[PDB]
RNA sequence: UCGUGCCCCGUGUGGCGAAAGGGAAGCCGGUUAAUAUUCCGGCACCUGGAUGUGGGUUUUGCGCGGCAACGCAACUGAACGCGGAGACGACGGCGGGGGCCCCGGGCAGAGUUCUCUUUUCUUCUUAACGGUCUAUCACCCUGGAAACAGUUUGUCUGGAGAUAGGGUUUAAUGGCCGGAAGAGCCCGACACUUCUGUCGGGUCCGGUGCGCUCUCGACGUCCCUUGAAAAUCCGCGGGAGGGAAUAAUUCUCACGCCAGGUCGUACUCAUAACCGCAGCAGGUCCCCAAGGUGAACAGCCUCUGGUUGAUAGAACAAUGUAGAUAAGGGAAGUCGGCAAAAUAGAUCCGUAACUUCGGGAAAAGGAUUGGCUCUAAGGGUUGGUAACAACCAACUUAGAACUGGUACGGACAGGGGGAAUCUGACUGUCUAAUUAAAACAUAGCAUUGCG
RNA sequence: GAAGCCAGAGGAAACUCUGGUGGAGGCUCGCAGCGGUUCUGACGUGCAAAUCGAUCGUCAAAUCUGAGCAUGGGGGCGAAA
């Protein structure tokens, strides 16, 4: 809701900053095994569990 | 007894020979109704021409410029000039007939 | 906002150092004139008819106080 | 060319619904080039965006039906659907009649046509519902005055 | 007329075509070239900050997906 | 807000009449500091801050 | 100097727990692509602190007036106490006010115009905060009433002081004024590559109500049900201390000065933003709620505002799902009138057995319902047999003539009725997802234990 | 249409009758809401691991409902299935 606490909003801020695809320079590194964000989150799909 | 003066200025269409001022005067004389009946002008309402394509009305009753504009629009609809001429109130009691805005195509 | 009905009281209000500005609103339809002085806590309005008494009140206001006429359109 | 943003901005500027917004179909390119409310107001001033007038809803048939019911039409048994008390409450009629009778009684007491004791008896009779309306009260007062004058 | 579902646009809100008005006055029989309808028919720091505003509304400042890689290949 | 205005005055010699603060959805705080009418914010941003 | 000591009060001594309980105070206009009672402009309020000016009081020290209710801008108030506010149910009608709805005139604009329509529609607005004049109840003064009076829709009041006459007061979302027309809105004429606009005219005057909604107020009804607390604020009892003409002031009076920290503020709130594994016909707590028909936030149609989204095209076989009709007979069908049909609104006549006398009952059974033109009845204000004149206004009720008809609650909406038997007193409750019932509970009755 | 109240006609009075007012009831028809009686109902790998249509019961209260809190399995709660 709009009425939210500071701790909850701070966790949502961290989640929103983490919600991004990986940079394209990650894939060009030598010995790189990461191809996508396996921990990517969407609002419709999976809940944060707060 | 109070008097009211109304001006209907059709100078530009009269100079363009699209609007017949005498025909409009006859239409006003036949269609202005007093106490709910037409042909009841008498000494109450005087309609005249002051020249230059203008119609001038003296009314001793509570005759409305809205009613005069309504009858002007009725006459324009009869003459098939409703879609091309607009009656705009420019002063207190002055209704002037002019062309709509024209785009050069 | 407060309305003052006394000329001397309006003059004493305008002589205050807290008074920053004053303005003249002319209502030609009502035939009246309004002198409005802005203070810290209140805006004081004095209402007259358009007359030589208001005309002389204009220079009986203190010279250091800024006086302006209200324009016909309030531009933002 | 997509103009949902322009239609929403024009509706917010003109203070109307989005169904009342008219965008010129021959000026779609420079309407789409408008991306701000200042540009929307500029197009409104230029006439490329106008607000359509209200859809028609007249009251003429309603007023004519009201005049017909004033002169007495459409009041028959086939027209009535609610009960008599639902259409006009007997409590409301009794309230109106009591207020009218008490007002006329206090007016006559103030004017001095009737005295205090006869006014009190008329008030009790009005509460006991012997007076059907004003002229009934008036003729009762007149016959009481006639009897008093005959006795005197 | 479609007055049941919608209202008619006012005539003053639509600019009338000169060719259509010419044809209408011709069909009612008015000498249009004598009255001339063609003539009557119509037809610094602040600067740098405004340029920065125009750039801000047009091109994003950063590209976190592609800033770490430079060179078209 | 008091710490923000003290920091602005100590760093850039900037005086403010009021400061509004909000915590952004990314988690950082943003402050709108309105300067006094005597000083020009355009001049300050052009010279001290380089915001042109 | 004080950071050390001396007294006083000592009945008592914690915290958490409500974004719907209590609560210090902000409105209008504009502005963004997305925020706004938060930004901008104008105009305010509250709290805390410091601190002057003007005014008030004072040698009769801590005001004055009116019989009085109580007023006026100020009017010293410690410990200890009293009181009030916060602080209260549900329901029914009545009255006032705001807003919405309805009618009329006027300006401007728009639409219609074969014909008719002085026509139909649209803008005509005034916030917080203040000043001034009024408005239930209640209170105060003269006076003492039966031939009892006053008074409400509702029967309460009055020698424990009524009617009447005269005043004081809590209560405005009432009138006027400031705010404030400079705003907003409507119209017109120019300018206009953009940047940008500029200048004119207005924004007026009434009426109506068993209308809807909110709020306020006096009442009345119900209880073996009697419908929170605390923080906080104010008054009073009391007079401890403090109090001066060198001028003083422990003046809640006006004006002036300073400051107001932290956190939330986007969006959705649902036939796509929540839960149900999903963009699922399910479920999920509220506020605002127009016009017509009509008793009606019933069903049907329309305005503002929203959608036109839920795979489409062609053809019209059987059997389906949903909706209907059918000559004659009218339950002969079937375990069983299952289903369907029939009845249905409103006015009037009339209504049996039984009964706990309350009901049964809308029992049963009948007459009528359109349109048009009329008639009659039901009111308000002002003014010295006024039983009279003038003005204004709305919805009901009854009667008559004429007239169309296959129809007249013409769609919608909307009891089939009755004779009995068993059964449980009734109102109510349960087996969420096969059983709503003679089951459970209920009031009443009876018994047992406990000082 | 219960008390209470008003008027008239009686009755020595106590009481009786008539016409009003009044707005009570774990009353009643019925919209929303809550619930779930019936249909050879739809649906039966359904829109749905209980939904949809018509019909029905109730609708001023033993009515419906949100949040905070309490009762935790040898238990609780239960108008008792």
């Amino acid at each position: 809701p709009s009425h939210k606490t500071f701790r909850i909003k701070q966790k949502l801020a961290k989640a929103q900053k983490q919600n991004r695809p990986i940079p394209q320079w990650i894939r060009l590194r030598t010995g790189n095994t990461i191809r996508y964000n396996a921990k990517r989150r969407h609002w419709r799909k999976t809940r944060l569990g707060l | 007894k109070v008097t009211k003066k109304f001006i209907i200025n059709a100078s530009q269409p009269a100079s363009d020979k699209i609007f017949d001022v005498s025909a409009f005067e006859k239409f006003l004389n036949e269609r202005i109704k007093v106490d709910g009946r037409v042909g009841n002008l008498g000494d109450v309402i005087k309609i005249s021409q002051i020249g230059d394509g203008k119609v001038e009305i003296i009314a001793h009753n509570d005759l409305s410029g809205r009613y005069l504009k309504y009858l002007t629009k009725k006459f324009l609809k009869k003459m098939q000039l409703r879609d091309w001429l607009r009656v705009v109130a420019t002063s207190k009691g002055v209704y002037e007939l002019k062309f709509y805005n024209i785009v050069n195509d | 906002p407060q309305e003052v009905s006394d000329i001397k009281k309006f003059i004493e209000i305008c002589r205050r150092k807290d008074a920053s500005s004053a303005r003249i609103k002319k209502n030609p339809k009502t035939q009246q004139i309004k002198f409005k002085v802005r203070c810290q806590r209140f805006l004081y309005t004095l209402v007259l008819k358009d007359s030589d008494k208001a005309e002389k009140l204009k220079q009986s206001l203190p010279p250091n106080l800024q006086i302006k006429d209200v324009p016909k359109r309030n531009k933002r | 060319v997509n103009l949902r943003t322009q239609k929403r901005l024009a509706a917010s500027v003109l203070g109307c619904g989005e169904g009342k917004v008219w965008l010129d179909p021959n000026e779609v390119s420079e309407i789409s080039n408008a991306n701000s409310r200042q540009s929307i107001r500029k197009l409104v001033a230029d006439g490329l965006i106008i607000k359509k007038p209200v859809t028609m809803h007249s009251r003429s048939r309603a007023r004519e039906l009201n005049l017909a019911r004033r002169i007495g039409r459409h009041r028959g048994f086939g027209k009535r659907k609610g009960t008599a008390d639902a259409r006009m409450p007997q409590q409301v009629l009794w309230m109106r009649r009591q207020r009218v009778l008490r007002r006329l009684l206090v007016k006559y007491r103030a004017s001095g046509k009737i005295d205090k004791h006869l006014y009190h008896e008329l008030y009790h009779l009005a509460k006991g519902n012997t007076f059907k309306h004003k002229r009934a009260l008036v003729e009762h007062i007149h016959r009481a005055k006639a009897e008093k004058a005959r006795e005197r | 007329k479609s007055l049941k579902n919608r209202a008619i646009i006012p005539r003053k809100a639509v600019k009338k075509p000169l060719s259509q008005l010419e044809d209408h006055l011709d069909q009612l029989g008015v000498d249009t070239e004598a009255i001339g309808l063609r003539a009557r028919a119509q037809t610094s720091a602040k600067e740098r900050l405004a340029r920065s505003r125009s750039r801000a509304r047009s091109v994003a400042a950063t590209n976190r997906l592609q800033d770490g890689v430079q060179g078209t290949t | 807000k008091a710490q923000i205005k003290q920091a602005l005055k100590k760093l850039y010699d900037i005086d403010t009449v009021k400061i509004n603060t909000l915590i952004r959805p990314d988690g950082t705080k943003k402050a709108f500091a309105r300067l006094t009418p005597d000083v020009d914010a355009l001049d300050i941003a052009a010279t001290k801050l380089g915001l042109v």
